[PDB]
């Protein structure tokens, strides 16, 4: 039930999503090992993901959380990178998208830094890089990230050596 | 999938060491996120 609507680069929505992508790039402690060496992106396309079933699933859970947290969903817009972004946009997030080995246990991970999510587009630690050239720093191959609406509710604060 | 810490709906991983890093977040229910934008891009080689 998913349809993808292309945004025009002239559309304020395209522009605000691009600015969040570009402005949240940082340098990584791996020197670019996982995600590649870059300071910025070439955005090729931004599509709005439209799925009624999945949206309703989200808003139902958001109301549950909000009601458990003084009417505050604590909703954020965050990035998610994965080799399985095509499954996610069609079938939603679920336990198959959980990072079993993550620092905070087997959950679904999101980032403020788009460049953190970029480290996961080709797999954990960048996998073996792009399928075509086997290059984690490929400048040719098209990559995809999700920019996601995420309900945090009451969030457990972990101070972390990152 | 694991569970949220009791009395919580998510976890926030706050960077200690790296002063320039932003936060990361973990949810334990797939229904707590909606994939709103699909962004297709290349990384750019620094000049
Ligand atoms: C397992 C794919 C993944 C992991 C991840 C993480 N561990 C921290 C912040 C963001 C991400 C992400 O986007 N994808
Ligand atoms: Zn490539």
């Amino acid at each position: 039930g998913t349809i993808l609507i292309d945004l025009s680069p002239d559309d304020k929505e395209f522009q605000s999503v691009e600015e969040e992508m570009q402005s949240t790039v940082r340098e990584h402690r791996d020197g670019g090992h996982a995600g590649g060496i870059f300071n910025r992106y070439n955005i090729l396309k931004i599509q709005k993901v439209c799925n009624k079933k999945l949206w309703e699933r989200y808003t139902h859970r958001r109301k549950e959380v909000s009601e458990e947290n003084h009417n505050h969903a604590n909703e954020r817009m965050l990035f998610h990178g994965s080799p399985f972004v095509n499954a996610i946009i069609h079938k939603g997030f679920d336990e198959r998208h959980a990072y079993i080995g993550g620092m905070f246990g087997a959950g679904i991970y999101f980032a403020e830094n788009s460049s953190k999510s970029n480290q996961y587009v080709y797999g954990i630690g960048g996998g073996t890089g792009c399928p075509v050239h086997k290059d984690r720093s490929c400048y040719i191959c098209h990559r995809q990230l999700l920019f996601c609406r995420v309900t945090l509710g009451k969030s457990f604060l972990q101070f972390s050596a990152m | 999938m694991a569970h949220s810490p009791p009395g919580h709906h998510s976890v926030t991983g706050r960077p200690s060491v790296n002063g320039l890093a932003l936060a990361e977040y973990v949810i334990y229910r797939g229904e707590q996120a909606y994939p709103e934008y699909l962004i297709t891009y290349q990384i750019m080689r620094p000049e």
